[PDB]
RNA sequence: AGCUGUACCGGAAGGUGCGGCUGG
RNA sequence: UAGCGCCGGCCAACUCCGUGCCAGCAGCCGCGGUAAUACGGAGGGCGCGAGCGUUACCCGGAUUCACUGGGCGUAAAGGGCGUGUAGGCGGCCUGGGGCGUCCCAUGUGAAAGACCACGGCUCAACCGUGGGGGAGCGUGGGAUACGCUCAGGCUAGACGGUGGGAGAGGGUGGUGGAAUUCCCGGAGUAGCGGUGAAAUGCGCAGAUACCGGGAGGAACGCCGAUGGCGAAGGCAGCCACCUGGUCCACCCGUGACGCUGAGGCGCGAAAGCGUGGGGAGCAAACCGGAUUACCCGGGUAGUCCACGCCCUAAACGAUGCGCGCUAGGUCUCUGGGUCUCCUGGGGGCCGAAGCUAACGCGUUAAGCGCGCCGCCUGGGGAGUACGGCCGCAAGGC
């Protein structure tokens, strides 16, 4: 408590969206809207940054993950503060269960900045030029902090279940370890460590993975 | 009409079960007592305990499950996977000392109301008696 | 667009009257 | 002495010649109409072997009558719906009886056969000796958890009491307006009507369009809804009377009085029938006009009322009735409260777990269970034949 408080971080959403699974991290409703308890929400954040500070002094790495509007900006800052990769722009169907594939969709993006680095290009003509580029800004776009896995993560982090399901569901398919950021309207099951707070206001989503981030870098 | 009391706290059970909750609750009787007796010290469930719901007696059953499982449907495993009712008004089950099942190769238990009390099918063999087959368990 | 209970059919490759159904 | 059946798949075992939708094979699927591993022959091969095949019959496979061990929303299968007799089944606590139930002992359960162990025929088949097993009954004794019975209690099922609520629930009387048709009176003249476009038809005996009065029959616009009520069928103007069902609150009374239900008894759209009325509009059959039906103009039954029959359906949510348990979200009709909300009862959509061949169902289950009833057993012939019951008949079961 203390810093969660002013964070908005126990504001849910309304009854018209909650999950009866999450009921028991719920405390109390209020002027419409669903309180979660902090109390739940200190041990089960303990637990999880337990988890994480053995993760990274062990060796592993984390693949951070979230795409809503509100969320892009933080998980890119949060994660380029580290060695750990990122999705911010959208989530591939099969970046996990898909990954040689993917993976060469990589190694197509390094040999075109390669080639633009390159005074090789003035062959090509200009408009081959045009099309080469439009590719490599696409590939820049949906696969900037992917370039950073070499293999399979070691754990993901989600910043609302809900949302990207698609990778909660893959993570799932390939044992592994899910952290997830949850609110009234996420499934309690499907998350390995859940910490029960909130998947909008900027602030609290700022104050969680700033503070995980943190415990990151002096774990190394 | 409620016709076969057993029948329905055995439903109660396994519909709990079947959803992970921790706890049931079930109208109460010295018969069903007995089952939850026989039932606790095989671990099937956590425990059994008397209480009382707006003056009537009910006996709230703790439910018992495995660890949670790893890979998709996270969904632990069950303690009681399968209870059936043998012998139903209508078409009662006795069984003699010689004819009493075996169930799952002596993974599972039978519950028999043998003249000496409410026993279980290796009691039962050991005490050399038979009786009307409630359930099986397993 | 068909189907169906019932009742007729001396221009039945089927039609019409009174109701019902969507299995359009 | 060595034969017999097979060689497309099932099913172990493949090439050539002959024929060419022929001759033929076949247990099923099926081969043969020109290069047939399926027909006939040959060579090889496979399986049994003094035997090898075929036909007939029985069990199996067949969980394909499902006690072990099946099913009914759409594959065959929920009765058209109530009321209810026999039957089946039935809450909580305590005591008696030991009927079912369980156990011990004992008498039977002939021999032969079956099982086991030894033996005798040189082995075996066959046979001998010994031992045990055995469902089921009779007698004696024991136990009382469950079912039964007999007593004594309890209120969680069921039913009453008091207060209130909504409703096209049903029957009987009685009146309100709009509209169509017809008759009378007035005013006015050449078309009106109808179609995809036209025709038949009506009109100079004055039609259509207009105004006023009168007669009669049937149905009730707006509200009206994805609404409400009933067991189903089904039920809409309004008023009154008589009357059924149901919900809620208080938690006051009885103290298991309950659920289902083969027969029986009652209700049962429409279309039909009989005996009397009635008949405005519409309209089978029928009569005419255009263009094979369709469409247009007429028109009998019928549609309406009373009484008595008929008893069918896509009579449907294609889902029998009762009770209990298993996440929720949203819309709506109707009660109660401490009225942002909470707690009952109906009607709808989307969806947890689960179920399903799939579609889909999902607290209004087609989920998980218990009780009772009905029904299914491949298609066609066939709801046909004969028989029986019912009906005036059509026809129904």
């Amino acid at each position: 408590v203390k810093e969660l408080l002013e964070a908005g971080v126990h504001f849910g959403h309304e009854r018209k969206r909650w999950n009866p699974k999450f009921a028991r991290y719920i405390y109390a409703e209020r002027n419409g809207i669903h309180i979660i308890d902090l109390q739940k929400t200190m041990e089960e954040l303990e637990r999880t940054f337990r988890f994480i500070e053995d993760l990274a002094m062990r060796g592993g790495t984390i693949l951070f993950v979230g795409t809503k509007k509100q969320a892009q900006d933080i998980v890119r800052m949060e994660a380029e503060r580290a060695g750990m990769p990122y999705v911010n722009q959208r989530w591939l169907g099969g970046m996990l269960t898909n990954f040689k594939t993917i993976s060469q969709r990589v190694h197509r993006l390094e040999e075109l900045e390669a080639l633009f680095a390159s005074p090789e290009i003035e062959e090509r003509p200009k408009k081959e030029q045009v099309r080469l580029k439009h590719e490599l800004e696409r590939l820049q776009k949906y696969l900037s902090g992917f370039r950073l896995l070499k293999r399979l993560p070691d754990a993901i982090f989600v910043v609302d279940p809900t949302k990207e399901a698609i990778a909660v569901r893959e993570a799932r398919k390939l044992f592994i370890p899910v952290i997830a950021l949850a609110d009234t309207d996420s499934d309690p099951d499907l998350v390995d460590y859940i910490i029960p707070g909130n998947d909008d206001a900027i602030r609290s989503i700022q104050l969680i993975l700033s503070r995980a981030v943190d415990l990151i870098i002096q774990a190394r | 009409m409620l016709t076969d009391p057993i029948a329905d706290m055995l439903t109660r059970i396994r519909n709990a079960t079947r959803v992970y909750k921790e706890s049931t609750d079930v109208p109460a009787s010295r018969f069903k007592e007995e089952i939850l007796r026989i039932l606790a010290r095989e671990g099937f469930i956590k425990g059994y305990e008397r209480v009382d719901v707006d003056g009537k007696p009910y006996l709230r059953v703790y439910l018992k499950y495995g660890p949670r499982r790893q890979g998709p449907d996270p969904r632990p495993e069950q303690v009681i996977h399968h209870i059936r009712r043998i012998s139903k008004p209508g078409r009662r089950v006795y069984v003699g000392v010689k004819e009493i099942p075996r169930v799952r190769r002596g993974l599972g238990i039978a519950i028999l109301s043998t003249s000496k009390g409410v026993l279980t099918d290796r009691e039962a063999r050991k005490l050399g008696v038979g009786g009307e087959l409630i359930c099986e368990v397993w």
